[PDB]
């Protein structure tokens, strides 16, 4: 879901790109575009895998995390 | 897009002939530099 976005915005350009043709100069600005969107498509893919990597180790210590309050309230604010 | 498309093709047919134009001229003149020389072979014969 939070890729969502940006994976649409890939899709775009390659529906773009669909109805080009090398005949068409078109196709070096489209090589320019597509690369760029999609460099930036798999660097935010990495960001987030780090993240949720995070938050997912964060929310599982909460099942083994100590019954009490600033313990619980600590791992609830990194999550945040 | 129709104008773009027309000229990609302009740029493409004129370096397709500019290189038939080269590779023409190169010949031309190797056909020149080999003459030359049997024109020398030829002179060095008549001395001979």
């Amino acid at each position: 879901l939070l890729v969502a976005g940006l994976k649409k915005e890939v899709q775009a350009l390659i529906a773009e790109g669909i109805a080009l043709v090398w005949e068409s100069y078109k196709l070096d600005p489209y090589v320019q575009r597509l690369a760029e969107t999609v460099f930036n498509f798999q660097e935010k893919v990495d960001d987030l895998l780090i993240i949720e990597e995070k938050i997912d180790l964060e929310v599982r210590s909460l099942e083994t995390c100590m019954y009490d309050h600033k313990t619980f309230s600590e791992i609830l604010n990194r999550v945040q | 897009e129709h104008l773009e498309q027309e000229k990609h093709e302009l740029r493409r047919r004129f370096e397709n002939r500019e290189g038939e134009w080269e590779g023409r001229v190169s010949e031309l003149e190797t056909d020149v530099k080999q003459l030359q020389d049997e024109l020398e072979r030829q002179q060095l014969h008549l001395r001979e």
